RNA sequence: GGUUUCUCUUCAGAUCGCAUAAAUCUUUCGCCUUUUACUAAAGAUUUCCGUGGAGAGGAACAACCCAAUUUUUUGAGGCCUUGCAAGGCU
């Protein structure tokens, strides 16, 4: 199991920002992060690549389609890698 | 220089067979209830003999209302065997006193 | 390993696909694989007109499974 | 060949051609990233560009990127202490 | 593995065992700080002994409490060797005997 | 590169020692003609029988296996408009 794979886990229950394959961008909590990068949120913002937002209440990404994730800054501040 | 030891398991167990007249028979460490070190040391300082125990010489050698007969309900006595358990309780004035193991 | 994807939450849910192509199709969860393929019932293709046409139950390869969302509370 | 880039400064190339730049920290069997203090990049990677170095910068912050979607990787600068 | 073996009744045993048995390995100590009955005046009197062996009892705590209460750590000096300072001259020769037969000149040179 | 075994130096915190002695002084006690020798509690200071860590020298014994979804064996390439970028495309 990866070293990046157990600091997503991490951020299980924290806000994350997540962009697709497609460059949809969805900011929300992290309820389960799967070791395959498969995500479940709620309460999302999700904002096009034309620029509109919308709002969503629950979402599950598979991990395959996600090009990256943000987490919480505080979070990363591991050490022993 | 015959400084060190270590033994195996079958060695320990046949010496433990055969020291077993010399050995006590306790398991733990209740049975020295009000027999221990520190018993016996809160009993040198407040001048108090367990039964079995030793005797030592005394560590330190008014009208009232608090000392009054007539409020007193005696109902069991104090025993010396109380104030060696709860040595705070039950006397005015303990000095070098230890307090002791409760229970195992 | 051979993990199954955290789905029994969504079961018996209607949801909504997104899909590659810009595909989107919405219908009820009912069942899945390791490989995240899906049974979808009383699906619904959302055509990119905004007309929308009954398809039924049908199997989405989870392959080509971009996101979901829930169109019910879980 | 990893392992000794750790903790600098990492300018990153993405498959759709963006420009991650952040403390390289981690990495695994998938080249899965983790990019402390990371911004994004899209218009130049700066070499004294006298016009400006810098359009469309984005502060990211602690970025995880995905190895399917990374391309290649080269020194940007030293660790910083903290 | 089996369940349990001819040793496993006796290393279960050895847990509940008194010291030194208790362990696998130690310092050796002197013999004579070994007292061997120190155990049983720790204990209380038998019941129905006579009064000599009952007060026999109570003094034997009363000088293991004296001992206890007055303990202070050993303080750090410097050693002298008193041994070695004579086997360093040439006064004094070294040699291996019977126990019996030192004993007898121990007697005469005191005579 | 090791282990065992003697001598010396230095530092001791640790139940320095799963044991336990003596001496000196000051307080209180018991002995009661005076002094040895003493009775028994507290405190202070030494001696003695033992121990631990570190360093130096001598001697002895051994040895130079993953191309078929979720990542790394591809949905990979080609067309149109505006100021490479965005979008529409095939």
């Amino acid at each position: 199991i990866g070293v990046p794979i157990k600091v997503l886990h991490e951020a299980e229950g924290h806000i994350v920002t997540c962009e697709t394959n497609t460059g949809e961008v969805y900011r929300g909590k992290l309820i389960e992060a799967e070791d395959n990068m498969n995500c479940q949120m709620s309460n999302i913002t999700v904002t096009y690549r034309d620029g509109r937002v919308a709002q969503l209440e629950q979402v599950y990404i598979r991990g395959s389609k996600i090009r990256f994730l943000i987490l919480p800054d505080m979070l990363k501040n591991m050490l022993k890698s | 220089t015959y400084q060190r030891w270590q033994f195996t398991l079958p060695m320990m167990s046949t010496l433990y067979r055969l020291a077993n007249q010399l050995l006590t028979d306790l398991v733990d460490d209740n049975y020295f209830y009000l027999f221990d070190l520190k018993a016996f040391f809160t009993s040198k300082a407040l001048n108090m003999a367990i039964p079995g125990g030793p005797k030592f010489e005394p560590l330190v050698r008014d009208w009232n209302e608090f000392n009054d007969i007539n409020k007193i309900i005696i109902r069991q006595p104090i025993r010396t065997e109380y104030k060696i358990a709860f040595p705070y309780l039950y006397n005015n004035l303990p000095h070098h006193v230890h307090l002791t193991w409760y229970h195992t | 390993k051979a993990h199954p994807p955290e789905l029994k939450k969504f079961m018996d849910k209607k949801l909504s696909l997104k899909l590659n192509g810009g595909r989107h199709v919405q219908g009820i969860l009912r069942g899945f694989d390791p490989f995240m393929n899906l049974v979808i019932d009383e699906c619904v293709e959302m055509a990119t007109s905004g007309q929308q046409n009954n398809i039924g139950m049908v199997v989405i390869r989870g392959n080509s499974i971009i996101m979901l969302e829930a169109l019910e509370r879980v | 060949k990893m392992l000794q880039h750790i903790d600098y400064r990492m300018r990153c190339i993405l498959q759709d051609g963006r420009i991650f730049i952040g403390t390289f920290k981690a990495f695994d069997k998938h080249m899965n990233l983790i990019l402390c203090d990371c911004d994004e990049f899209r218009k130049i990677k700066p070499k004294n560009s006298k016009q400006a170095e810098r359009e469309e910068k984005r502060v990211l912050g602690l970025v995880l990127l995905r190895g399917e979607n990374l391309v290649s990787m080269t020194v940007e600068g030293p660790p910083p202490k903290d | 593995t089996p369940l349990y073996t001819d040793n496993t009744a006796n290393g279960i045993a050895l847990l509940w065992a008194p010291r030194p048995f208790n362990l696998r390995s130690g310092r050796t100590r002197r013999a004579l700080d070994i007292p061997l009955v120190k155990n049983w005046y720790r204990e209380h009197c038998p019941a129905g002994q006579p009064v000599k062996v009952r007060v026999s009892y109570q003094k034997l705590l009363k000088y293991y409490v004296l001992n206890a209460l007055k303990h202070r750590p050993p303080k750090a000096q410097k050693k002298r060797y008193l041994f070695r300072s004579f086997k360093a001259t040439k006064f004094f020769q070294s040699t291996k005997l019977d126990w019996v037969e030192v004993g007898l000149q121990v007697c005469r040179q005191g005579y």
